[PDB]
């Protein structure tokens, strides 16, 4: 599921007018038409922040788990943290953020080395060469991870309750019985088959891993997300170079050119064209925006759902008859492991 | 209302400079000047404007007496103490109430500050006065006086004095925007300055009085360059335009002589001095800033023509000519020159010289010579000669001292310019600078203008190439003209500056960031002066940090946790927190750090439960 | 907003050009003010949707918590549901969630089953607990201290395959009568 | 629609005028019907979600 | 309750250019301000 895009910071004047004070004065006599543009994008950004905020930030006091690992036999050494890595995520954590390439990481102060780059300068330098930036999330990737496994550790050592009240601590087998109890088969048969139960989960747990390795692309929703907003920015640059009806696409070339009256007819020419172009961009941010936002929703009410607790409405929280949820983090999104 | 005006005014604490008197200097004039006067009864009279203060530029006069005011606009000479010598070309006079309203309460302590404000906007010079019974802090409003057509070149301002047997205060003003507290009654009773702090910018976008707690982002900055580096060709020719313009066998308009004019460095004064201009329309070139443009190829054809057909050439025209001889392109880039030629093109008893097409078979297009000798066919004969149904297609030009406006021979010659991404091998006669490296400068790379931090580049650029863009198709790197070396182009410095600010309620202290930017680079620049923001915050050394998400001025950082309060970016988060006040930046703090006690058998089971009601809207 | 023109008032405009070429005036003015109610409009759809998403969530969070019991967590607010009311507000509703939330909580001591003889005896409902020297039965959400019978167990299987199985006794209300 | 120009119909606006004049008037017809598709596809795009 | 609608595969250079070359050169010089409407509309008729 994704749960946000990347945060715009778009400017009027530096996309339209690069440093002329005559087309800065010319583009004054349109009024209040960017502050609108302007405000647009704050608003985009301060949504995105707020629904990373609504799927991750559920509980109030972080856990810990236990030191020692042994949950009546169940195999979980593939969703808490690993303390070895420096970044402290799960195996199919490290899996996720190494199957998702994002083009712009924002959070690079970039700025410094785009003289440096010996090679063509990459897009992201010609984005910041004409007055587009990319605003870092509020909440690093990092203690996203925190939250998933404060989330995590709390599942397997308490049940159910730390998501209604107080903590309360209960042996895994028994909370394993409880859920069974709640599909409508009694406990005896967990208490019979312990040993099946535990060695389906573990094969189903380890399969999973070759499944995510091994396929193309299973992570194309969250990769159509960076797609499209970096061909949406791509098109936003590339329409800096047409001519629009004047004689050339070069504002010091006009009015290095020309003087007063005529160079007056070819500016107002390309800001009514670049103007336009700016203003295209902010509707279809607009609309995207909300889709994220809905996509979010939907999100933060199954993690309610699913895992904190038990859900009896159908084809909800995965195929077949629900029993858990293990929440683990990716790049944009969140991945649930019914 | 808190109506925001954009207008010229004097700055807020700005450098007012004090004189005294006990010889009157003159003051420079540009863009209105603030006068204020604290005397006892009175001590100055009046000013005196204009240019030079001389009987040859008009001047102004200011000059009052105890009844009323003597605003003329006059020429007058001089004085050099009757404050005037000349009144030749000395017209609109005006009269009304004197500029001085003084009041007493029975004694001299109510000394009542004079203010005065002029400006000269489209002319219309406007005049205003306020007396309020080191420099007083309080507001007070300035009631306009009078607003007349004044429209002469005010250039230098100047004061009187008065006789007799601790003023002076002379401000300058600037195009600042101003917010202005209208009261209820229509007066007004606050205003602050937008180019004075970040809190007063800040209010001054909000159009508010009071900033609720948070962060708002304003406006961007910008490095603006040091220096102006223009790299234009190693060669100083001057282009042959001379022997174009000047010689004795002008082709006509049938055969357009077409020169090439290539190698050069173009100065158009000589085209000026060669040239009693009598139509010079220019389409896609303007001849006044001609000199700053670097060329790749120049085409100067050159034909004489009548009068009516040098507005017949144009680009996208028709007529005999037009559609016949020479057709420009609709989209020309270039121009055409036309001065009258009757000295060359005519003697006595005739010249029949040149040669004029009206007959072609068909459209002529834009930018070719038809030069041919074929007699137009009429009907369907096949005839070849002149006469009846055979029409030969050239006629005479012919010329004699003596004809009238339209239809003397016109010499007139065009230039083709090629102004487009190529390497440029004509260019405007300028001094090529030398070459800075890691400095934001000005850079004129062959006509390409524009502003970056230049550097040395491992790039293996090709013998032909000139340029480099991006699949954006922005200029990235520009071959040395000169140096055949590789240089990047950054864009300088572009951001955006943010404010963290407690409610003023609260608290007036703030504090800056610069977005998507680190602060060794803004650092050097606010040192040098060089940044557009001109509202300067404090660095004490002990209030820098480097955050992901941008590099902070003015709060410290403390290693503490807590909950959020006003979110900057990256996982950081700055408050208002006692020390005995201050702004510090932390880190966020998740929660409240708890563990859990599971066991293989412990069970915790509650003994007592709590009724909550909560709400949701 | 003149939008680059002579003027922004059209009677001004008018008598100071001719027709035709204040026209050309007239026009650029047209072709602006066009362009703001356009983007007033698209900006009005935008907002319309987004408060018809909450609104159907208004409607929905009304008949399920109001009108009956939820069974979603965190839905009708923190804990356990119980009831809520609903109040009027401008342009909108508030609700009034009752939720039932523990309080004080003892770690006692716990176990699978009990195994009087050869046999597993489970609870119908709730936990088995012991307080440090004796066994119980009690329900999950509170505490209540039962002592141990025939008809608060059911029995299923063998003593021999579940794991943290502790003894003790079960009485019942059958052999006594 | 006109959108000011002088003839609704791409035909004669290229038989009345050379190229460079009727460009002017092409001009704007072309302005103009760029626009009605662009707020066809936006209303679209709304209807879709 | 409706599941989807119709799916529309409008072009630009047909609807405000009648098979003319110069309207088609003049759109040209508006940049990409077709490929976007036609990607708009290959989205909608995916998701219906
Ligand atoms: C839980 O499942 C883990 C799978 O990720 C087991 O880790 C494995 O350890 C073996 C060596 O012991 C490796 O060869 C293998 O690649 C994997 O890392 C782990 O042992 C297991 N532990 C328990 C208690 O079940
Ligand atoms: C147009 O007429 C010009 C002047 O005669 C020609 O330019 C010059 O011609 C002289 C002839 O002696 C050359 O010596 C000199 O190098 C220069 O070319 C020019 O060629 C001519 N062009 C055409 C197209 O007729
Ligand atoms: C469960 O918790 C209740 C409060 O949440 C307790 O009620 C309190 O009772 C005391 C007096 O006993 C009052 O002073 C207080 O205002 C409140 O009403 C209740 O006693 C408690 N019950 C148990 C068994 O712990
Ligand atoms: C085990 O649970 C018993 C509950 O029945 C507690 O025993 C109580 O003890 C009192 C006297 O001390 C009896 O009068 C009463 O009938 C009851 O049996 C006992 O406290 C508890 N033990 C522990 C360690 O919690
Ligand atoms: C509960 O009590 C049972 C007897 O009633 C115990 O079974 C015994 O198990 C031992 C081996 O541990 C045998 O040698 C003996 O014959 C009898 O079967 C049972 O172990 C005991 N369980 C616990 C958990 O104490
Ligand atoms: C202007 O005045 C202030 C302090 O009065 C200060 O910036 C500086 O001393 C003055 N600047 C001058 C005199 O150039
Ligand atoms: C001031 O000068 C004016 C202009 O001559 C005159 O009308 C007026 O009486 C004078 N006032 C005096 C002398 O008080
Ligand atoms: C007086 O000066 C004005 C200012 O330009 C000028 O227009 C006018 O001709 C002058 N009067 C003469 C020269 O008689
Ligand atoms: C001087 O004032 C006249 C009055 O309109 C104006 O036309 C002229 O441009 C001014 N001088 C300069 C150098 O602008
Ligand atoms: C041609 O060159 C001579 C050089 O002495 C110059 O005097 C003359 O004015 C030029 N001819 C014309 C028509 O300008
Ligand atoms: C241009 O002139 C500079 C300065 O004299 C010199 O260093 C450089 O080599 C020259 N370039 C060429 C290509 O001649
Ligand atoms: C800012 O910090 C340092 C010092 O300037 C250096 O890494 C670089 O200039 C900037 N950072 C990056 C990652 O570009
Ligand atoms: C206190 O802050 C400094 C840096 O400001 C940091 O190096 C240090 O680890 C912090 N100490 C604690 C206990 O957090
Ligand atoms: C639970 O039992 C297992 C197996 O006997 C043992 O390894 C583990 O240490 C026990 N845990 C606790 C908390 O007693
Ligand atoms: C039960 O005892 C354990 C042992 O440390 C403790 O951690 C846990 O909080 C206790 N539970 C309670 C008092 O509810």
């Amino acid at each position: 599921l994704p749960v946000s895009m990347t945060k715009t910071s778009v400017d009027c004047t530096m996309y339209i007018c690069g440093d002329s004070t005559e087309c800065s004065n010319l583009l004054l006599q349109y009024g209040s038409f960017c502050t609108q543009l302007k405000r647009a994008l704050t608003g985009i950004a301060v949504e995105q922040d707020k629904n990373t905020q609504e799927v991750f930030a559920q509980v109030k006091q972080i856990y810990k788990t236990p030191p020692i690992k042994y949950f009546g036999g169940f195999n979980f050494s593939q969703i808490l943290p690993d303390p070895s890595k420096p970044s402290k995520r799960s195996p199919i954590e490290d899996l996720l953020f190494n199957k998702v390439t994002l083009a712009d990481a924002g959070f690079i102060k970039q700025y410094g080395d785009c003289l440096g780059d010996i090679a063509a300068r990459d897009l992201i330098c010609a984005q910041k060469f004409n007055g587009l930036t990319v605003l870092p999330p509020l909440l690093t990737d990092e203690m996203i991870a925190q939250y998933t496994s404060a989330l995590l550790a709390g599942t397997i050592t308490s049940g159910w309750t730390f998501g209604a009240g107080p903590a309360l601590q209960i042996p895994f087998p028994m909370q394993m019985a409880y859920r069974f109890n709640g599909i409508g088969v009694t406990q005896n048969v967990l208490y019979e088959n312990q040993k099946l139960i535990a060695n389906q989960f573990n094969s189903a747990i380890g399969k999973i891993q070759d499944s995510l390795f091994s396929t193309p692309s299973a992570l194309g929703k969250l990769q159509d997300v960076v797609n499209h907003n970096a061909q949406a920015l791509n098109t936003l640059v590339k329409q800096l170079s047409s001519k629009f009806g004047a004689i050339s696409s070069v504002l010091n070339d006009i009015l290095s050119r020309l003087d007063p009256p005529e160079a007056e007819v070819q500016i107002d020419r390309l800001i009514t064209g670049r103007l336009q172009s700016l203003q295209t961009y902010v509707t279809q941010q607009l609309i995207r925006a909300a889709e994220i936002r809905a996509s979010a929703n939907l999100a933060a009410t199954k993690m309610s759902e699913c895992v904190l607790g038990q859900s009896k409405r159908v084809d909800f929280c995965g195929k077949g008859y629900h029993l858990m949820s293990f929440p683990q983090s990716a790049p944009h999104g969140v991945v649930f492991l019914h | 209302v808190l109506h925001l005006t954009q207008d010229l005014f004097l700055p807020f604490f700005s450098n007012v400079t004090w004189f005294h008197a006990i010889d009157n200097p003159v003051l420079p004039f540009n863009d209105g000047v603030y006068f204020a006067s604290t005397e006892k009864s009175n001590i100055i009279r009046g000013w005196i404007f204009g240019t030079t203060l001389d009987s040859k530029t008009q001047s102004l006069l200011i000059v009052n007496n105890a009844t009323n005011v003597f605003i003329k606009v006059c020429e007058f000479q001089f004085c050099n103490d009757g404050v005037y010598s000349s009144a030749n070309n000395c017209t609109f006079e005006y009269v009304s109430q004197p500029f001085l309203m003084d009041l007493e309460g029975k004694q001299g302590n109510f000394k009542n500050l004079r203010e005065f404000v002029f400006k000269n906007i489209d002319g219309y010079f406007k005049i205003y006065s306020k007396h309020t019974p080191d420099f007083p802090q309080g507001f007070s409003a300035l009631e306009p006086l009078v607003d007349l057509p004044i429209g002469i070149n005010i250039t230098r301002f100047q004061t009187l004095l008065a006789l007799n047997r601790a003023d002076y205060y002379v401000g300058y003003l600037q195009p600042r925007t101003f917010l202005l507290k209208y009261n209820e009654n229509g007066t007004i009773t606050d205003a602050v300055d937008c180019a004075l702090d970040p809190l007063s910018e800040t209010k001054c976008t909000l159009k508010s009085f009071t900033v609720e707690k948070g962060i708002y982002q304003t406006s961007n900055f910008r490095v603006q360059p040091t220096e102006s580096i223009v790299r234009f060709p190693n060669v100083t020719n001057l282009c042959p335009f001379h022997e174009v313009f000047n010689a004795t066998r002008f082709a006509s308009v049938y055969a357009w002589n077409r020169t090439r004019i290539s190698n050069c460095v173009a100065d158009y004064s000589v085209l000026y001095n060669f040239a009693p201009f009598f139509a010079f329309k220019c389409y896609g070139v303007s001849p006044t800033k001609l000199n700053d443009l670097c060329f790749t190829n120049v085409y100067a054809d050159s034909f004489v023509i009548k009068g009516n057909e040098v507005s017949q050439i144009a680009p996208g025209q028709t007529g005999n000519i037009a559609d016949y001889n020479y057709k420009l392109p609709d989209d020309f880039t270039g121009c055409v020159i036309a001065w009258n030629s009757n000295k060359l093109d005519s003697k006595h008893s005739g010249n029949y010289d040149y040669w004029y097409r009206l007959f072609r078979k068909s459209k002529l297009k834009p930018f070719e010579r038809d030069i041919s000798t074929e007699i137009y066919q009429a009907g369907n004969k096949p005839c070849k000669g002149k006469g009846p149904n055979c029409y030969f297609p050239l006629q005479s030009y012919g010329f004699r001292p003596t004809y009238g406006v339209g239809h003397q021979p016109y010499r007139v010659v065009v230039l083709s310019f090629e102004l487009l991404h190529a390497p440029a091998t004509v260019c405007g006669p300028k001094k090529s600078t030398n070459l800075v490296k890691n400095k934001c400068v000005n850079f004129n790379f062959n006509g390409l203008t524009g502003t970056g931090v230049l550097t040395k580049s491992n790039k293996k650029f090709l013998p032909f190439q000139q340029f480099g863009r991006d699949i954006v198709d922005t200029t990235d790197a520009v071959r040395d003209p000169q140096t055949l070396e590789i240089l990047d182009i950054t864009p300088c410095s572009f951001g955006g500056v943010s404010v963290i600010t407690p409610g003023t309620n609260t608290s007036n202290q703030v504090a800056v960031l610069y977005q998507g930017v680190n602060c060794t680079e803004v650092s050097v620049a606010i040192h040098a002066d060089q940044l557009t923001p001109t509202w300067r915050v404090y660095s004490t050394g002990s209030n820098v940090f480097q955050t992901r998400a941008g590099c902070l001025i003015g709060a410290e950082y403390v290693n503490n946790s807590y909950e959020c309060d006003i979110p900057i970016g990256a996982g950081i988060c700055a408050s208002y927190q006692t020390q005995s006040q201050s702004i510090i930046a932390y880190t966020m703090s998740l929660g409240a750090e708890n563990s859990v006690a599971y066991s293989n058998n412990s069970i915790a089971i509650p003994t007592n439960f709590t009724i909550s009601v909560t709400t949701e809207i | 907003s003149k939008f680059g023109a002579i003027s922004s008032v059209l009677n001004d405009i008018l008598s100071r050009l001719d027709p035709p070429e204040a026209e050309v005036q007239i026009d650029r003015l047209i072709t602006g003010r066009l362009q703001s109610l356009q983007t007033y409009v698209t900006q009005q759809l935008i907002r319309a949707a987004e408060i018809r998403a909450s609104a159907n969530l208004a409607a929905t969070k009304m008949s399920e918590c109001v009108l009956g019991q939820s069974k979603r967590v965190d839905f009708c607010g923190k804990g356990y549901h119980l009831m809520s009311f609903p109040q009027s507000a401008p342009h909108g509703v508030v609700f009034l969630h009752v939720t039932y939330v523990p309080a004080q909580e003892k770690n006692f001591t716990t176990a699978p089953a009990i195994c009087h003889d050869g046999k597993a005896h489970f609870p119908r409902e709730g936990v088995f607990v012991s307080n440090g020297t004796h066994w119980f039965v009690t329900q999950r959400n509170f505490y209540e201290p039962q002592i141990i019978t025939t008809d608060n167990t059911f029995v299923s299987g063998n003593c021999d395959v579940v794991i943290g199985i502790v003894n003790n006794t079960v009485y019942d209300p059958l052999q006594l009568e």
